[PDB]
């Protein structure tokens, strides 16, 4: 294949065997697509009908004014431009917001039952709420700090049926309650009573009868009960002896009465089970009437009201059983018709027929009052008024929130035809809940699952932001409704009609005070990706941590390809916080989908369909590693399928779908682990979390054994700058890269120049270093998509989270006892695991009521050694080495009424120091932290007095902008000299001079923009920063610290093997081989058999062959070998072992020698998660680099010189350095400040508090005999004013016995009980 | 109290006390104006709920709620509601002379001592240095002695080394489940920021080296210093308080060096030679002229404590290996030689320390458990044991059992399509079938893993015990059991389900050969089921041990 | 909520009202954005 | 009977004027409340308006849980200046 500019420098050996039909899509597509639907920047006059920002204005604005003749009409909205750019926004503290101006008109009427004599006044209203306008990486810059808004996995609105059999029913078979869950509020319920009844309820009401809800809506009680279970009519010619023989109801019912039908034969004996042969006789016989007894119809109740034509009145009401006295009336009245209900115990029991007689609610008038009894008993509403009142209360569209997705899930579960149901409840839907709830008792079908991915909906930032904007709009209309009704249009303007405060305040709290909008952890480019693919089950309006349990914290068979099962955080919330898969994608309704390949019995089709969770149970899905016959046919008689969420084995003639890639099940962080199939699921879950906490080291080193997904994480994270358009690089600087756009990829009719400014050393959210280094040279061509400069922890476009060290697996003198890491001194002298940390220290100047706070250079009671580092303004210089305790900025506060002690003024006269009425409150560095001042930022009020340093920093910024504008015009000036000269020498004098006016018109129009851009930056430098009220000046400095690795730091690998370095041994003590090459890290082999992670050793065996091949390339390159011998050895590595590669496409003298120089340190290899190298392919490369195929060699002891009596596994393993350094873990305290009420230790004076002595440690001392050790830690070490001060005097004097006194926690308890009117004293 | 910027902050009882005084003075003024009973009965009613809301909240009198979300914090709410002052102190209280840092293994420390950084010792023992500088004459006042510690003068380190010589410190881990969670050690000054912990006390503390932290505490009075040495010392609590078995036993790394040392081989270098004493055995092994484990005959002088008060010595010629003779050099005098003639597994060493504690006492046992740690760490490094890709040997007869069991299920699936068996009858047929084939592979794997090492004695092919790395770690009891080696070499078997059922298709692959995409997704069901179960194991068991203390504390 | 169809029928009544006015005698006013009355 | 620190009747009468004049100005046209633009509407000096608005006590409560988690109180984190170490 053809290689780009970046791929020609270094190629990874890919061991993949399965072909890829679809590559991995954009990782951050879930954050960008959901926001473009909400915020529609690029659109025509006709907007979209989505649920974003346009749906909010289309639902709150068009409302007429009550008790008036006015109405507001929404026309459209437009988005302006942000005041500041992206990078210049994180340092000023702005929100990078954009205003929106909605054009709303005001209409007037005459209230004459006709909209006449109107006057439209279209006015572009001022900005209501500034939208944060997230960047291109999926982050929101809120108050200078970029944040992400994770998606929420909430339950979809609809109906849910289950068993819910527990201890309440005290039996196996139980009926569950169908709790209808709307979108917001107006909850409903329907519980089935155990006594063959149904008792509906509400969110806060008690059990309500279901019989009164049928007649109050308008339906008759006789017709609703006859259509529930069954309906049977019988004719009577003066004698009620007849039964309508039902071919379905008579099958399975015993007949206790002997019948003689059949013209001389018997059908059923006295109490005999009828068979299928005798049942089918009634069909071909054609008979319908039969002589039935009178004692068998006493159990069968009537369905509809029986009216006699002779009497003229209803002789029998509905739902009435037959008695002995009621039988003589039928013989006397001689009714021509009879309607009874035919129910049995084998079929479904008529629970609606028995519940109809509950509370005597069958009539239409008596049922409308029973509902009002549960909603509002004894309210001001009348009997008939409450019926019409309640009929419109829950029918309100604003009260009963039912989304479009909820209406689809409502009709699809009950089996209705109309999928897009209305927002209000329909009478046809109330009848499906009755037939489906009673069916779940007898077990004639299936139930629903509340944990399946079909019942869970993914809510992104586009919906969470539109809901807050909708709430902000209904808060404006409620306040502007009374102002418009009592006024007119000719006296005011549409701007003064409504207020824009509730809208700006509703979106201000969603991005700054919501648990979904959290600070993005950018200590690693991988952590930024996994934070945006994160799907959280917590949040507002969702399932919390306490009500989780154990049924939701597990995996489901529907999580295959949608949610990674080995990426849950271990702790209090495991299984609630999930991460999206690699190929996963949300549907239109908000459900997760995964791609599949349509496979037939003759050819696997090339089309790819994205299937949801509910559509997966129909088809048959096979694995992606199924064998093929090079023609699209499966060559295996037994394939693995999951057609019905069951991992079974079936025939290749029944498969219908096929997976795209084996990596579609794991997430992004879980796919970066080589040999994942060999590690346990418990270690793989821990290996994907520790890989996220890696700190970017000083030098980025690629992993010799990788997967292949590393070039996709670094490209989609955005930490490295890529080329927008192709062209030739003009000039490369350490701070910026400018490229010359090619002649073909230009949109306009000019040359075009792209300038990329590289980010230098800046502070991250985790106090880490972030900087970019150029990778291109001067004079090389690049294409669209090439990496020009890599970011933090990236090696030439790949992902380099750590470094690969020479690891030996053996016990070494107990230093690697359990999980400790025996380190060498070479990894410390070579600065391998050294990291740079940037710390920010701010000093604010407030306005004390006694006097303002100003930054000065005069400090009382100090010397010259403390003021030499400051300047004439009072701030340290950039680049000064500050130790622990140095003064950064000068700040003094005026004091009054000091009341100096007369014993103190005698001591000040000894030296002669003058008395100054100013308290020293300067900003100093904390104890134990040292660094270098790298940047100082000064912020002041708009128009306030600035010091000398404020303009000094301003002068440097005004020159760097001027130096960039001069470089922009310098490159475009040379393009006008080569284009005009080439056409003058090559091939009418009037036409030659006419084109000069057009060429000079473009260089003059660009020059005008340079002046507008220069005056824009000069104006922004003069704009004072708006801060909190009560602050005068804010000065913040930045300290850079280079922390090396020391015994105590936590290191880990990619296979879930963490540890803490214990000792740093010299090079002479480390075990070495016969050649004298010492190892770098000694690991303990006892951990591998305990936690089954074989991929830890397979990476070590493959890493030895990767480094061994680089030593052969180096030896071949140093011996001045010809090019024909280099490409021959490169073909033996890529095109001989496995996988598939391609050579003979690059130039030997310039592009092959450049490739062999990057492979000098080692040949990187790609091992996918489930499509990697085997044990045979690993040993094939071990014998190629002249290494043992076993991967083990006999080492020598460095201290004694003797050779080890057993071969030891050696190799190169990729190690990571986690953010668990001991510089923030080591703490100690003797004395310090105490609290106000309870005299207990605490922090706040640049020092931590103490160690909390809980009750578990008290029981440990009580289990011992230490009575004086327990009393000492409870009285003299805390809560004793006279105990701590007198014990400190004893330790200095020499003796120490005890000072018990009385704890302050008990002295306060006595004063609090006495204040409650309860006397408590000490009897003694 | 005021705050930064002139803002004040008060408590929830000032407005409650002010509301009662505002209504009490209003009632006192309403009585002298001869007001009728219609207006004075309502003011006396307001004074009722005014004092009632001050005492307690949540009763029939609703508490005042103005410009605040939480209702209020009354007088009774200060001693109840899971946050009262009486209950908040029973669950924790900050103390002085304390600190914390990560733990680190120290293999050169004794059982009664631990490592303490110099930066922590200067802060923990600060008052003891101020009193030692004035008594020695280096400082006149306490204000001048404090400035000497900030400058870190060289003479301060000589003072700090003397104030911690016989002063023990207490170390405790955050989860204190039993009595051994707090033990006293003699701190030594080490360079670094990590607390150096003894490898043998890691079993009682239940502490691994994955970044765990351990808090420190300093006993001040000599009454508390004697309780840390006589009661809370690490050498005193060598036995478990729940059983009679030793809690300080050699862990996986120490028991691995003692198992390889005492492991008899068939044919080795220096086999059959005789030694006059145990000192000749070490002299022959250090010269490289004798293997670590070879059948030899050494004359040994041992003493017997079986006789009451008679420590009689006996000289006999035994037939043992070279490694077992070197291990007898650290055994005390009261024990015979038959206690070290075995293979020295983990269960055999714990029974030797328990027998040594009941014979020679405690002083000769705390110095004997330290010698086993030094001898286990020394001989586990000489033998560079390592796990490789060829250590997980696969039995050649595993394919003959999997392919045979797969054909026995195909003949059953044909009977399911013919109507001979039902769904429940076929379920119990395929579940019990794979469970039989899983035990057949496990017994065929351990037979090939344990008796594979072959040797040559004067010309032969004799089968001995396997000298394999994966077999040694499971036989010695260091780390791993039969259920874990089964998943590395043999088949994994049938996996469970969070619902409680067993899947029909088992995992016929191991971790060496690798799993498929569907076989790996099935194993994730029981993985997160066991991880989420640990969250309940710390919440339910902690509630049980708390209820048991509240009953049997007196 | 008022999300979609709660007030949709009212929009058609107001849209048809302005169509009759804009047919004959219909005028549009270009009011400035920042106006107090 | 409203505020904790009682204000005399002679300074509390003129305080409601600054609070009533600040309400009408903030709602003029998309206006933000500030103490600079209110000094011109009432013809008050810059140092006088900063004292009238700052005279409002608006005391807070120390028995409030700081943050989303209700596990720490503000009073338990306060220190004293009169007592020493
Ligand atoms: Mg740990």
């Amino acid at each position: 294949m053809a290689y780009s500019y970046t791929e020609k420098k270094r190629i990874r050996k890919d061991f993949s065997k399965l072909p890829d039909v679809m590559d991995v899509p954009y990782l951050l597509a879930i954050q960008l697509d959901s926001y473009r639907e909400f915020l529609q920047a690029g659109a025509t006059k006709e907007q979209f009908r989505d649920v974003g920002l346009h749906a909010a204005f289309k639902s709150v604005f068009p409302i007429i004014s009550y008790s008036g003749n006015a109405a507001l009409e929404y026309v459209g909205y437009r988005l302006g431009e942000p005041a500041f750019d992206v990078k210049e926004c994180v340092l000023r503290g702005v929100t990078f917001a954009v205003p929106l101006r909605v054009k709303v008109r005001l209409i007037i009427f005459d209230r004459e039952s006709s909209n006449k004599a109107i006057k439209d006044i279209k006015e572009q209203e001022v900005y209501m709420g500034e939208i944060p306008l997230m960047t291109e990486n999926g982050t929101f810059i809120i108050n200078g700090t970029e944040r992400v808004i994770v998606s929420q996995l909430h339950r979809s609105p609809g109906v849910f049926f289950d068993h819910d059999r527990g201890k309440t029913h005290s039996s196996g078979k139980l009926l569950y309650s169908a709790r209808i869950i709307p979108y917001r509020g107006s909850w409903l319920d329907f519980e089935f009573d155990p006594k063959d009844c149904v008792f509906v309820r509400i969110d806060r009401r008690r059990k309500l009868p279901a019989s009164v809800l049928l007649r109050a809506l308008g339906y008759s009680t006789e017709e609703i009960l006859n259509a529930f279970y069954a309906t049977n009519v019988f004719h009577i010619k003066g004698e009620t002896l007849n039964l309508e023989l039902v071919p379905q109801r008579l099958r399975g019912e015993v007949a206790s009465i002997d019948i003689k039908d059949g013209s001389g034969k018997v059908i059923v004996e006295q109490g005999r089970r009828i068979t299928a042969r005798h049942i089918n006789q009634l069909e071909k016989a054609g008979v319908s009437q039969l002589e039935v007894p009178f004692d068998y119809l006493i159990g069968r109740t009537i369905a509809k009201a029986i009216v006699h034509p002779a009497t003229g009145e209803i002789i029998a009401e509905c739902n009435t059983e037959l008695t002995l006295d009621l039988l003589a009336k039928v013989a006397k009245a001689q009714v021509v018709r009879i309607e009874t209900l035919y129910t049995n115990d084998i079929d479904c029991g008529p629970f609606i027929s028995d519940t109809l007689k509950i509370d005597n609610t069958s009539n239409q008038l008596e049922a409308l009052v029973e509902i009002y009894r549960m909603m509002r008993p004894g309210e001001p509403p009348t009997k008939e008024a409450a019926e019409t009142l309640f009929g419109n209360l829950f029918f309100s569209a604003e009260r009963y929130d039912l989304s479009a997705v909820g209406r689809m899930k409502f009709n699809r579960r009950i089996g209705r035809t109309e999928i897009e149901g209305p927002g209000v409840l329909s009478k046809e839907d109330i009848i499906d809940v009755l037939k489906t709830l009673v069916d779940i008792r007898n077990g004639k079908g299936i139930v629903d699952d509340i944990d399946h991915l079909g019942n869970r909906r993914v809510r992104c930032v586009g919906e969470m932001a539109e809901n807050q904007f909708r709430v902000g709009l209904v808060r404006v209309e409620r306040a502007v409704k009374e102002r418009l009704s009592m006024a007119e249009s000719e006296g005011l303007m549409p701007q003064d009609l409504i207020n824009a405060k509730p809208v700006a305040a509703a979106i201000k709290e969603f991005f700054g005070s919501s648990q979904l909008s959290q600070f993005m952890d950018q200590n690693n480019p991988l952590s930024e990706i996994t934070h945006k693919r994160r799907v959280s089950a917590l949040g507002p309006g969702g399932l919390t941590r306490e009500r989780a349990g154990f049924e939701v914290r597990d995996v489901h068979p529907t999580h295959y390809g949608r949610v990674c099962p080995i990426e849950t955080p271990e702790g209090p919330n495991i299984g609630l916080i999930n991460s999206l898969a690699t190929y996963a994608r949300t549907n239109k309704y908000g459900f997760l989908e995964s791609p599949y390949r349509v496979v037939k019995d003759s050819l696997v089709t090339d089309e790819i369909v994205f299937l949801s969770a509910i559509e997966e149970a129909d088809h048959v899905i096979a694995q992606a590693s199924a064998t093929l016959n090079e023609k699209g046919q499966l060559v295996d008689e037994l394939v693995a399928v999951r057609h019905l969420n069951e991992f079974t084995v079936k025939a290749p003639e029944d498969v219908t779908l096929m997976d795209v890639s084996p990596k579609q099940v794991v997430s992004v962080a879980a796919s970066l682990i080589p040999f994942l199939e060999h590690d346990d699921a418990n270690r793989a879950l821990m290996g994907s979390n520790m890989q996220r906490q890696a700190v970017p080291t000083l030098r980025a080193d690629k992993p010799l054994v990788g997967t292949g997904m590393e070039r996709n994480v670094a490209r989609d994270s955005g930490v490295c700058v890529v080329a927008r358009r192709g062209g030739v690089i003009d000039s490369v600087d350490a701070s910026r890269v400018v490229v010359r756009v090619a002649d073909d990829e230009v949109e306009t009719g000019e040359a075009g120049v792209d300038i990329y400014n590289l980010t230098k050393y800046t502070r991250s959210n985790q106090n880490t270093c972030i900087n970019q280094r150029p990778l291109v040279s001067k004079g090389d061509v690049v294409a669209r998509g090439d990496i020009l400069a890599d970011g933090p922890s990236t090696d030439m476009g790949e992902l380099a989270l750590g470094q690969n060290m020479r690891v030996a697996f053996m016990p070494w003198n107990g230093f690697n006892f359990e999980d400790s890491i025996c380190l060498s001194e070479r990894v410390v002298q070579e600065d391998r695991f050294t990291t740079i940390h940037i710390q920010e220290l701010t000093c604010v100047a407030r306005d004390t009521k006694l006097g303002p706070e100003e930054i000065t250079a005069d400090i009382p009671n100090v010397g010259e050694a403390a003021l030499n580092k400051l300047d004439e303004a009072g701030i340290v210089y950039v680049g000064a080495e500050v130790q622990a305790g140095d003064i950064l900025v000068g700040k003094v506060t005026p004091k009054g009424e000091t009341q100096l002690t007369p014993e103190e003024k005698l001591l000040r006269a000894i030296f002669g120091e003058k008395a100054s009425d100013v308290k020293d409150t300067s900003l100093r560095v904390p104890t134990g932290t040292k660094g270098t001042v790298i940047d100082v930022q000064v912020f002041t009020r708009d128009g306030v007095e600035r010091d000398s340093r404020a303009l000094s920093i301003e002068k440097m910024q005004l020159d760097q902008i001027r130096k960039d504008l001069n470089e922009e015009f310098r490159i475009v000036e040379g393009a006008t000299f080569e284009r005009l000269r080439a056409a003058l020498v090559g091939a009418a004098d009037d036409a030659l001079n006419e084109q000069l006016e057009k060429a000079q018109a473009y260089i003059s129009d660009r020059r005008q923009l340079l002046d507008d851009k220069f005056e824009d930056k000069k104006r922004k430098l003069q704009q004072g920063d708006d801060l909190a009220p009560g602050v005068l000046k804010i000065v913040k400095v930045y300290l850079a610290i280079k922390r090396r690795i020391q015994p105590g730091d936590k290191m880990a690998g990619r296979h879930g093997n963490k540890g803490v370095v214990s000792v740093i041994m010299p090079v002479e003590d480390m075990p070495h081989d016969a050649n004298g090459t010492p190892v770098d890290i000694v690991l303990n082999p006892l951990g591998v058999p305990s936690r089954m992670n074989v991929g830890q050793i397979l990476e070590t065996h493959l890493g030895l062959a990767a480094k061994g091949l680089g030593e052969k390339i180096n030896r071949m390159l140093e011996e001045q070998r010809k090019v024909a011998e280099l490409r021959k050895f490169l073909h033996e590595i890529y095109n001989e072992i496995g996988g598939r590669e391609e050579n003979l496409d690059e130039l030997g003298d310039n592009e092959i020698l450049a490739l062999a120089k990057n492979l000098r340190g080692g040949v990187p290899m790609a091992t996918p998660v489930f499509d990697g190298a085997k044990e045979r392919e690993i040993k094939a490369m071990l014998k190629l680099a002249d290494l043992p195929e076993s991967g083990q060699m006999r080492l020598f002891d460095g201290r004694t010189g003797n050779q080890f009596e057993r071969p030891t596994t050696v190799g190169y393993m990729y190690m990571l350095k986690l953010n668990h350094l001991v510089d923030d873990k080591m703490h100690a305290r003797s004395t310090g400040s105490y609290s106000l009420v309870t005299q207990q230790p605490l922090g706040g004076k640049a020092q931590f508090g103490g160690q909390r002595f809980g009750e578990m440690e008290v029981w440990a001392l009580e289990a011992y005999g230490a009575a004086y050790t327990l009393q000492e830690m409870l009285t003299v070490k805390s809560d004793d004013v006279n105990g701590r001060t007198k014990m400190y005097k004893n330790i200095v004097d020499g003796d120490h016995r005890m000072e018990a006194g009385m704890p302050e926690s008990f002295n306060v308890l006595i004063k609090e009980i006495r204040s409650l009117g309860i006397d408590i004293e000490l009897e003694t | 109290v005021p705050l930064d910027g002139g803002r004040f902050a008060t408590s929830d009882l000032n407005d409650l006390y002010r509301r009662v005084i505002n209504r009490n003075n209003r009632l006192k003024r309403l009585l002298d104006l001869a007001a009728p009973d219609i207006i004075v009965r309502n003011e006396k009613r307001m004074l009722q709920e005014a004092v009632d809301a001050l005492l307690d909240n949540g009763r029939r009198g609703r508490a005042i709620t103005g410009s605040n979300k939480r209702p209020l914090k009354s007088l009774a709410d200060m001693i109840k509601g899971k946050q009262g002052r009486f209950r908040q102190n029973l669950l924790g209280k900050r103390v002085d002379y304390s600190g914390r840092s990560v733990i680190t293994v120290g293999p050169t420390l004794r059982l009664h001592q631990c490592g303490l950084p110099k930066k922590m010792a200067l802060e923990l023992f600060k008052p003891f240095i101020f009193g030692k500088l004035e008594g020695r004459g280096m400082a006149t006042t306490i204000k001048a002695a404090k400035k000497m510690v900030e400058r870190e003068l060289p003479e301060v380190w000589d003072v700090l080394a003397e104030v911690i010589r016989e002063h023990p410190v207490l170390l405790n881990r955050a989860p204190t489940l039993h009595r051994l969670g707090i033990q006293a050690f003699e701190p030594v000054l080490i360079e670094g920021k990590a607390i150096q912990l003894h490898p043998l006390v890691c079993a009682a503390y239940n502490a691994d080296f994955d970044g765990d932290q351990m808090a420190v505490h300093v006993p001040l009075t000599l009454e508390a210093q004697l309780e840390a040495r006589a009661l809370m010392m690490s050498t005193n609590n060598i036995l478990s308080p729940a059983n009679g078995e030793p809690i300080i036993v050699p862990s996986q790394d120490v028991v691995m060096g003692l198992y390889y040392m005492t492991r008899e081989a068939i044919n080795a270098k220096g086999e059959g030679m005789a030694f006059a004493d145990l000192q000749e055995v070490d002299r022959a092994y250090r010269s490289g002229q004798a293997s670590l484990h070879a059948r030899v005959k050494v004359r040994i002088n041992e003493k017997i404590k079986g006789e009451d008060g008679q420590l009689t010595a006996n000289t006999r010629i035994v037939d043992t290996t070279v490694g077992r003779a070197l291990l007898f050099q650290v055994v005390p005098a009261g024990l015979p030689f038959d206690v070290v003639n075995q293979s020295m597994k983990k269960k055999a060493i714990s029974k030797l320390i328990n027998h040594c504690y009941r014979v020679v006492g405690l002083k000769d046992t705390v110095i004997f458990a330290d010698q086993l740690m030094y001898t286990g760490f020394a001989y586990s490094t000489i033998s560079g044991v390592s796990i490789g890709v060829n250590d997980f040997v696969i039995p050649d007869e595993k394919a003959r059992i999997i392919n045979a069991a797969t054909d026995e299920v195909k003949e059953i699936e044909s009977q399911y399509a013919s109507g001979l068996v039902t769904q429940g009858e076929k379920y119990n047929k395929v579940i019990d079938l794979w469970s039989k084939a899983n035990d057949e592979v496990s017994k065929a794997m351990m037979a090939n893993l344990s008796k594979e090492k072959v040797v040559d004695r004067e010309g032969k092919e004799v089968d001995q015990e396997s000298f394999n790395s994966m077999y040694m770690m499971a036989d010695s009891g260091a780390r791993g059991s039969a259920a874990q080696i089964r998943q590395l070499a043999g088949m994994r078997g049938l996996m469970a389900k969070p619902d409680g059922s067993i899947i029909e298709t088992p995992i016929t692959a191991n971790f060496r050969e690798g799993l498929n995409v569907l076989q790996y997704f099935i194993s994730t069901h029981g993985a997160r089921k066991g991880l989420a179960d640990t969250a309940l194991k710390t919440a339910n068991s902690g509630y049980l041990t708390r209820r048991l203390v509240d009953v049997a504390q007196d | 909520l008022p999300s979609v169809e709660a007030k949709q029928k009212e929009r058609d009544a107001l849209a048809k009202a302005m169509e009759e006015f804009l047919s004959r005698g219909g005028k549009v006013q270009e009011i400035e954005p920042n106006v107090v009355a | 009977q409203t505020r904790t620190i009682r204000l005399p009747i002679h300074v509390v009468k003129e305080l409601n004027v600054y609070l009533r004049a600040a309400r009408e100005l903030t709602h003029k046209l998309d206006h933000e409340p500030s103490p600079e633009e209110i000094a011109n509407l009432l013809e008050k000096p810059v140092a006088e308006v900063k004292r009238m608005l700052g005279l409002n006590e608006r005391v807070t409560s120390v028995d409030v849980s700081l943050g989303p988690d209700s596990d720490k109180t503000l009073l338990d984190t306060l220190t004293d200046d009169r007592p020493t170490d």
